């Protein structure tokens, strides 16, 4: 009777979908007035005017009508004064809010109801300017030797540096009243310099330090969620309307009125509301969050920066002494790549034997600091959680401190100050040199194509910060039947012959700054290298991070150095990244996604009766200063050591041609780039780096080599000390070393239990060889234990996992959310919700958050009209087809019992919501206005070599084949350049096309579905093992218990990535411009019988051709399934955690028909969808391709 | 080619018993009707002639 | 309730299943149109192929 239950659950899914859509429409009925007309898409005829302010667009099909969406005509804005208008606003406080920016009008009138409820808020004190800051401004110049700091050269900006008469942490922006000194005298070398402190601190700091970029319109969100009766909303209002603290948004930027960091309070309060709603925190957690929101409302960001250190020190030791037994896993096969988590019985009472270093003095010091700040309850709950038991509530209470830190959002220090802080043993250098040499040798052995001169151009094409770029200038014109007569002005929109049709032109002039466009347009910069290029400056980039971590600075290498690195160092990085099965743990690839698999050895060690095994975690900070000097030269010498294997070479650096230079010269230039200081500039500040330099594609290798050397010397030193004074020795079992974060498991040789003496001796590191400060900092950084460990924001405790919390979608860097199309925004919201569900969020909370996020989306805006499509587009094809109760399973909406006509019309709607015509038109006009942009070297290099008739066998050459065929390459290449350029006008044109096509009744015909089959289920047994994700939702843990957990060895690989690997491993076999996506598409167009002929027309040599054919033959199902959906923004972590591979197919899918491999795998995934949906509820089922009882008399088997 | 395996359930046997009773009754009624018709045709109609 | 019965009877009214129908259709689709005129003169048409395989 499982089939009947499945059908009933699908019917409940349909009911929930209808309720959700109805609720969305009802909620949108309050932001804009009740819908005035029901406009039929095809039956009715309208001339785009006389349509009311709010209209419901319906479509009629087979005697039935479906609800497409809502249209808003902004010309008839009079209706909006029915709900919001200045006439109703009466209270004197909100008049200024109205005058500052009209966008608050709605919220304003809402607030008035609260005011008409009789309750009045009180003004709040705003903290004043602290004068000592005036002593913290430093203006460096050549007279003072740039304040005797080596990195700073040619600086024309102020720096906030610590001073005796200055406030602590000067760089961090503080919330201040704007009535602070307009003009303050500066005591420079001359002493007459004057600085407009108010102007700079109000303009530059409000945007560089504290950006606020809401995913939706902040006014709409405030109206929808910020209910005045909530205590937190009242408290923020006291800071908002009380004391008259006003702020608003113009374009992308934020404008303040009286107080700095006004918008940060809004960000903090909305973060509080959403986080509290999502986490389903208990009453005690609500109390501590009330305390924190009270404590940090004074300064939204700085208080967090105060308590970073205490919070980190307290969170490191969470659950250090836990009496609870927890989970258990086997340590069998721990030193190989094939390790998996398997259950194993453990005898009770192992808790007393386990031990984790606590460093109690620091813990009490952090506690005292917390009391001094006034966070008494949080300190108490953290102290309790240090020694408490294991429970989801307990672990949420433990991570509640990081939840509190996540309040600020995107906050960073001063840009120039951040630059100056970040920029500024023979055995060790020998070890690091040896490690770099062995890595280089292995990399050059695995991928030796870089050395050969012929492959250099192909590698350069496949693989910035170049000084010179080309510019494209022109005017993009298109016909719009969407504007009004009033808007017609001689600059942009022109009244044409047609009474209702206008011609809108947009003047563009932009530089093709992307790496690929610059590579095709200007390759001489990348190819030719002069010595002076080691001295030129390149622009740097700045990336703020969520939380209060240090701002990241990105320093790209120059084009010539980049080409050299691609030729020489890239093989080592590629070999390091590749780890495969049947390899030892302590191997070059083994030493260096899915949290459970990557942290599996630690997860097994922390839950084990064996006490010899210990987990040691090391985090290295501010090692760039250590990276300066000797070890940089050691890396350079390690790179130079490979020049003995290549004959032609020069004694010193000379100007070279990339495709003619011997490999020795390229190796020498890479060594010089490694060891010489490099100059970088941003915001008028120039600095030099002699350390890691943060050069892309090279940081990981250098950092992990340094960490490996550190671990080796530390272990050897501990062994020597253990010999000197009798103590059991240690032996490294496995290790993981990513960036500067390392975690290794060490086993005591004699099997004696771990002792605090052992941990203390290992922590002491270089004793009697270095100063005591090194010992102290080593004690503070690392941890050693048997109960709790951490690595890349993954917290493991007694066989249980915990993820991080600094992740949301309301506020994003660079506001890119507001730029993407509707479907991309929906995909981004869906993906963030999915990655949330795997950690701390249940389906109820995450789905409520997702629905509220959907309800506030901006909608397609074009001209003076706006389209809000139906929310039922989620289940439609093209969007992730999801059932609400089981959101993880993508593309499951097809099987739901939606009406066939309704589903068809929804599919056409979502298909029409995205079009590719505007980009083609833009590229065509750019080509017609600016002409050819590709260099002649790429013109002559990409020529037909396989000596095959272009006509083929007389077969039909489709459009894609003609695009990718060599004789028509040049035009195609130009398109790539013009596909690089992105500008507003393409998406405004797309919105206009969508509006016109929708209203006129033209719906794009949806593409057919590749795979679809109804699978009939029967009962069966369990296969999986219980989920280490304790905090995750019940459904995911049930799925883990029924099916199992996945692993990187068993994880499936996308066909496009496989084709890319095949193309890259054999340079010169296929043209460099060809990508896996294009070849896969053109193969999917043609029948497979002619596929070989196709690869002959694409000029693909045999080693690549046969492999590509095999991949297409075995893996076309993956491409056909995701053909119509852009999965660039989909990282389904929860879906990836499930074990859907060949290991679980026989136990859950029964297919008896004879089918090809691609079709078989596609139908196996189709069955797996049903299996996962059923298993979410703890019922294990087996899918079959035939019903068990077709007739009341007949019963079927097999 | 696709011969099915005949399965005898309890409900089928019960239905068969009910039909067995029905057939017995109908056979008896047919016999009585035939006897009555024979008596009538012997008592009423005599020989026919050219 | 009649729709479910009709869908179920579809399984028994023919020896094919949607998986096999898709597999068979993956062979003859676009095959005839792609080849050249001379080869088209010596290969069955798409309708002919569907008639033979179904």
């Amino acid at each position: 009777d499982v089939q009947e239950q499945f059908e009933g659950y699908l019917r409940e899914e349909v009911d929930l979908l209808n309720k959700f859509e109805d609720s969305h429409f009802k909620q949108l009925e309050i932001f804009y007035t009740k819908s005035q007309t029901d406009h039929v898409i095809n039956k009715d005829k309208l001339q785009f005017n006389a349509l009311p302010f709010h209209t419901t667009l319906y479509k009629e099909i087979n005697g039935k009508r479906v609800r497409l969406g809502t249209l808003l005509n902004w010309t008839k804005a009079e209706r909006l004064d029915t709900i919001r208008h200045e006439s109703m606003i009466k209270d004197e406080r909100l008049r200024r809010l109205i005058d500052f920016d009209y966008g608050w009008i709605d919220y304003a009138v809402v607030l008035q109801r609260y005011l008409d409820e009789g309750n009045t808020i009180e003004s709040a004190n705003i903290l004043q300017f602290d004068g000592d800051f005036v002593n913290n401004i430093k203006h460096p110049t050549q007279k003072n030797n740039f304040l005797d700091i080596k990195v700073i050269k040619e600086c024309e900006t102020y720096i906030l540096m610590k001073d005796d008469n200055g406030i602590r942490d000067p760089d961090i922006l503080r919330a201040w009243e704007l009535n602070s000194i307009p003009e303050v005298i500066e005591l420079d070398v001359d002493g007459e310099t004057k600085k407009f402190n108010l102007r700079k601190e109000m303009i530059k700091r409000i945007q560089d330090e504290a950006p606020v970029y809401f995913f939706c319109n902040p006014y709409r969100y405030a109206v929808a969620n910020l209910d005045p009766n909530i205590p937190e909303v009242r408290l923020w209002l006291e800071y908002f309307i009380g004391s008259e603290d006003f702020f608003g948004f113009n374009g992308p930027n934020v404008i303040v009125s009286k107080s700095l960091l006004a918008a940060k309070r809004f960000e903090v309060v909305v973060n509080h509301l959403r986080k509290v709603a999502a986490f389903e925190l208990d009453v005690e957690s609500k109390e501590v969050m009330n305390e924190w929101i009270k404590y940090i409302m004074i300064d939204p960001v700085y208080r967090s920066y105060k308590n970073r250190g205490a919070f980190g020190n307290l969170n490191q030791h969470v659950f250090a002494r836990t009496k609870s037994e927890g989970l258990s896993w086997s340590l069998i096969d721990i030193g190989t790549t094939n390790f998996e988590l398997k259950p194993t019985k453990k005898v009770a009472g192992s808790y007393v034997n386990k031990f984790n270093l606590v460093d109690d003095v620091l813990v009490e010091e952090s506690l005292k600091d917390l009391r001094n700040e006034g966070l008494h309850k949080m300190a108490d709950v953290t102290r309790r959680m240090i020694d408490a038991d294991i429970t989801p509530e307990n672990v949420k209470k433990g991570k509640l401190n990081r939840l509190a830190l996540s309040y600020c959002g995107y906050t960073g220090s001063h840009s120039a100050t951040a630059m100056v802080k970040q920029f500024n043993d023979p055995m060790f250098v020998d070890i690091v040199k040896d490690n770099m040499r062995v890595y280089m040798q292995e990399g050059l052995q695995k991928y030796p194509q870089g050395s050969r001169k012929s492959n250099r151009l192909d590698i350069l094409f496949k693989g910035s910060s170049t000084n010179e770029h080309a510019v494209v200038n022109g005017r993009f014109r298109y016909r719009s039947e969407l504007y009004r007569e009033r808007d017609v002005n001689s600059s942009t929109v022109f009244k044409t012959a047609t009474p209702g049709q206008y011609r809108v032109v947009k003047k563009i002039s932009a530089k093709l700054k992307s790496k690929n466009a610059n590579i095709v347009t200007h390759p001489m910069n990348f190819i030719n290298f002069k010595v002076d290029d080691l001295d030129i400056v390149v622009n740097a980039g700045s990336r703020l991070v969520r939380g209060t971590r240090a701002k990241r600075i990105i320093t790209p290498n120059y084009g010539t150095i980049y080409a050299a690195s691609l030729m020489t160092v890239l093989p080592a990085v590629r070999l390091l990244s590749s780890r495969a099965s049947n390899m030892g743990a302590l191997s070059t690839q083994g030493r260096i996604a899915l949290p459970h698999d990557v942290m599996a050895p630690q997860l097994a060690v922390t839950s084990s009766d064996d006490v010899s095994k210990i987990c040691v975690a090391k985090d290295f900070g501010q090692f760039d200063t250590s990276q300066w000097g000797q070890i940089s030269k050691a890396h350079a010498d390690g790179v130079r050591s490979m020049k003995a294997h290549y004959s032609m070479g020069h004694d010193t650096l000379v100007d070279l041609d990339l495709n003619d230079a011997s490999f020795a010269d390229l190796l020498e230039v890479t060594a010089m780039s490694y060891e010489r200081p490099l100059k970088y500039k941003m915001n008028g500040l120039v600095c030099e780096s002699a350390g890691v330099k943060s050069g892309e594609l090279t940081t990981q290798t250098r950092n992990t080599t340094t960490n490996i050397s550190h671990s080796t010397v530390a272990l050897d030193d501990y062994n020597n000390r253990a010999y000197r004074l009798n103590l059991p020795k240690l032996e490294l079992v496995t290790d993981n070393k990513v960036g500067d974060d390392s975690v290794e498991v060490l086993r005591v040789v004699d099997g004696s239990p771990l002792t605090p003496e052992i941990a203390k001796l290992y922590v002491n590191c270089m004793q009697d060889h270095a100063d005591k400060n090194h010992l102290e900092i080593s004690a503070k950084r690392t941890i050693v234990g048997n109960n709790v460990a951490e690595h890349i924001k993954i917290w493991v405790f007694k066989g249980y996992l915990a993820l991080d919390v600094f992740l949301d979608s309301v506020t994003s860097e660079k506001n890119s959310f507001s730029n993407l199309n509707y479907l991309e925004q929906v995909n981004i919201l869906y993906d963030m919700a999915m990655t949330l569900m795997i950690r701390y969020c249940s389906v109820q909370a995450c789905m409520t958050q997702f629905c509220n996020d959907m309800k506030l989306l901006n909608g397609i805006r074009a001209g003076n009209y706006t389209f809000i499509p139906t929310p039922k587009i989620i289940c439609a094809y093209g969007t992730p087809e999801i059932c609400l109760r089981a959101p993880e399973i993508r593309s499951f909406g097809r099987y739901l019992p939606i009406d066939e006509d309704e589903y068809s019309v929804l599919n056409d709607l979502v298909a029409s919501l995205s079009t590719n015509k505007p980009k083609m038109d833009f590229v065509a006009q750019m080509f017609e206005q600016n002409g050819n942009q590709v260099h002649g070297i790429w013109l002559d290099h990409f020529k037909r070599k396989n000596d095959v008739n272009p006509d083929g066998g007389g077969i039909h050459i489709s459009e894609g084949l003609k695009r990718l065929m060599p004789e028509y390459c040049e035009r195609h290449l130009n398109e790539l350049v013009y596909k690089t350029l992105d500008d507003k006008v393409i998406r405004d044109y797309t919105s206009d096309i969508i509006i016109t096509n929708i209203c006129k009744g033209k719906l794009s015909k949806a593409p057919k579905l590749a795979f679809f089959a109804n699978f009939y289920l029967s009962l069966t047994g369990f296969n999986g093992v219980d989920s280490p994700y304790l905090t995750a939702d019940e459904g995911v843990k049930n799925v883990h218990r029924v099916i199992g957990l996945s692993y990187r060895n068993t994880l499936s690989t996308s066909p496009t990535a496989n084709v890319d690997r095949i193309l890259r491993n054999n340079p010169g076999s296929a043209p460099a411009y060809l990508t896996g996506n294009d070849i896969l598409g053109v193969l999917s167009d043609y029948p497979y019988q002619n596929w070989r002929t196709v690869v002959e027309l694409l000029d693909i040599t045999e080693p690549s051709a046969t492999a590509i054919i095999e991949v297409a033959t075995n893996q076309m199902h993956a491409y056909l399934a995701d053909k119509d959906l852009n999965t660039a923004n989909l990282f389904d972590n929860t879906s990836r955690t499930y074990d859907i591979s060949d290991r679980t197919y026989p136990k859950f899918v029964n297919i008896t028909s004879n089918l090809s491999n691609s079709n078989r795998r596609g139908f196996q995934l189709e069955a797996m969808k049903h299996i996962i949906y059923m298993a979410r509820r703890g019922i294990a089922t087996l899918a079959n391709t035939h019903p068990s009882k077709i007739g009341n008399t007949v019963y079927y088997d097999y | 080619f696709a011969l099915a395996q005949i399965n005898a359930d309890d409900e089928f046997i019960g239905a068969i018993d009910k039909e067995s009773a029905e057939y017995l009754d109908e056979y008896a009624t047919l016999a009585r009707d035939i006897s009555n018709s024979l008596t009538l045709v012997k008592a009423a109609f005599g020989p026919l002639e050219r | 309730e009649k729709q479910k019965l009709d869908k179920l009877k579809l399984f028994e009214t023919s020896p094919f299943d949607p998986l096999t129908i898709k597999n068979n259709q993956d062979v003859v689709d676009k095959l005839y149109a792609t080849q050249s005129s001379s080869i088209q003169e010596v290969v069955p048409t798409k309708t002919f192929a569907t008639e033979l395989q179904f």
